[PDB]
RNA sequence: CAUAUUAUUAUCUUAUUAUUUAUAUAAUAUUUUUUAAUAAAUAUUAUUAAUUUAUAUUUAUUUAUAUCAGAAAUA
RNA sequence: UAAGAAUAUGAUGUUGGUUCAGAUUAAGCGCUAAAUAAGGACAUGACACAUGCGAAUCAUACGUUUAUUAUUGAGAUAAUAAAUAUGUGGUGUAAACGUGAGUAAUUUUAUUAGGAAUUAAUGAACUAUAGAAUAAGCUAAAUACUUAAUAUUAUAUAAAAAUAAUUUAUAUAAUAAAAAGGAUAUAUAUAUAUAUAUUUAUCUAUAGUCAAGCCAAUAAUGGUUUAGGUAGUAGGUUUAUUAAGAGUUAAACCUAGCCAACGAUCCAUAAUCGAUAAUGAAAGUUAGAACGAUCACGUUGACUCUGAAAUAUAGUCAAUA
């Protein structure tokens, strides 16, 4: 079957359709006699742009794309980078809600104290 | 001739991209890390 | 020539064995059901995702 | 300070080749309109051969791009 | 299946280098050398080369030329013998052989029980079956060359599922693309044709063999006192070209990326590897001469034709001699 991989989404949205996937694998070292993880990063096609930075991904084989294109998204296995862009969008109107909440109750509670 | 026009476009190409660069770097949000933003 | 160990201390090498029937054949269910079962997903997915 | 080789070019020159515009009373075949020497039967009618004509395939001519290699400069 | 030794020091212990004992060679040199069997032999100038050889073969492709017999009257045609490849043709030289210049990965090597673009109406040259082998023109003639005749993919309908595509079957569309005859026998008829055959050839189709093209993953020397490099550069979208993906090459438009202190880019050096050789207890290290595998090149560079496949030891142009 296709060569697949797992990997971390480390680069998103810089260049159009395209992600890079950071993978690892595990290689014996002789030199120190340990197993060791061997890191890559791959540059992969992506469809829909729908990965973020963050999410783990599941990358499969394809024909070449461009010169160093050869893999595309088959998977999110999991969506952090998804998440975080959600949470980064609904923080900025939950916060400023109880912002002008509590300025208002300084406010009255300044007033409060100036008519005594 | 054909030679230099295309070794303008090319410059003016890369030109460009080398000023969008500086430009992005200075179109991002810089906050400070330490205060934070300013009010 | 301690390779040669690792071959059963055969030296040099035979032309590997061609096979007369190069792809399987009808007659084998195991192989057939195999390729003809769902395939997996999810970390040791094999294919595209159902939305991507 | 002197000699040598390698690479690069908003430079110059450039065999060859490939593309690329445009031109041929330019050719060889098919299509016409006509002019020539033969044929046969009884004014010809047909054949072979030149003129003009319009489609292909080539050559000559050039336009433009790239190109072995040199030259100049730089490393 | 892992052994140490000499040399510090006034002496001691320790650190520490140097050297030695062992094996070996693609070896050279000095001295010496009997026979036989086997394995090898320009590592350096990919420096220059005298001379001779290493790729011819087919006469049953077509043409020539003689001699005898026969008929016909200088010749003509048959039959039988021969000679001819300084004429036209076919097949054969992409292999093998040699070499290691270049090449540090832009196409190189090694590995994988890896892929797709789902590699073409491609067979190169043998099997197994089938079907064909038709006309002119041109050369002196032809199995030489021309022209002409005849012989999978895209659509649409459904089916399923190894499914968000492929496969299957059908119907169309075009596929729509060839050829070749020689040697012997006879059998007819009127030397002429013809009809059969036995031979060896030609073409087409299917499958099988043998084979080709492309891509991925991992690995592959030293120097960062080479630290920034890169503008087709990194990616997207189309068109062209290709059997076929891809900034591979050409054109256009975009986006601003890509690589790099786990070492980029640059520079230098080097053909690479093994069930091959050396060595060691082994991990490893060394070699890459021999045996084998792969690559590259055939004085140097680029391009082109043919071809399934060539920047071919071919051809064109240039350089060197
Ligand atoms: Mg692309
Ligand atoms: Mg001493
Ligand atoms: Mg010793
Ligand atoms: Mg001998
Ligand atoms: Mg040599
Ligand atoms: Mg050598
Ligand atoms: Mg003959
Ligand atoms: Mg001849
Ligand atoms: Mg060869
Ligand atoms: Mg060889
Ligand atoms: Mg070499
Ligand atoms: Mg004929
Ligand atoms: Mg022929
Ligand atoms: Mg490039
Ligand atoms: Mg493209
Ligand atoms: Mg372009
Ligand atoms: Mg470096
Ligand atoms: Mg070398
Ligand atoms: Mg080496
Ligand atoms: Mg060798
Ligand atoms: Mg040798
Ligand atoms: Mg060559
Ligand atoms: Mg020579
Ligand atoms: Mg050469």
């Amino acid at each position: 079957a296709r060569q697949n991989f797992l990997g971390l989404v480390v680069s998103q949205g810089k260049m159009q359709k395209t992600v890079k996937v950071r993978v690892e694998t595990k290689v014996f070292n002789k030199k120190i006699n340990k197993e060791l993880f061997h890191r890559r990063d791959y540059l992969v096609h992506d469809e829909g742009e729908i990965s973020r930075e963050g999410d783990l991904v599941r990358i499969e084989a394809t024909r070449p794309l461009s010169k160093r294109k050869f893999f595309a998204i088959a998977e999110i296995i999991r969506n952090k980078g998804q998440q975080f862009a959600l949470y980064e969008s609904e923080a900025q109107l939950s916060v400023a809600k109880e912002e002008a909440q509590k300025a208002k109750e300084f406010l009255d509670k300044r007033s409060v104290r100036e008519n005594k | 001739s054909a030679k230099a026009v295309k070794f303008l476009k090319a410059q003016r190409r890369k030109q460009k991209n080398e000023a969008k660069q500086a430009t992005l770097k200075a179109s991002t949000d810089k906050v400070d890390p330490v205060l934070g933003r300013a009010d | 020539g301690k390779g040669a160990a690792k071959y059963g201390f055969k030296s040099g090498v035979f032309p590997t064995t061609r096979s007369i029937l190069k792809s399987p054949t009808t007659k084998q269910t195991d192989i057939i059901n195999k390729v003809k079962s769902p395939k997996p997903k999810g970390v040791l997915g094999i294919g595209y995702a159902k939305g991507v």
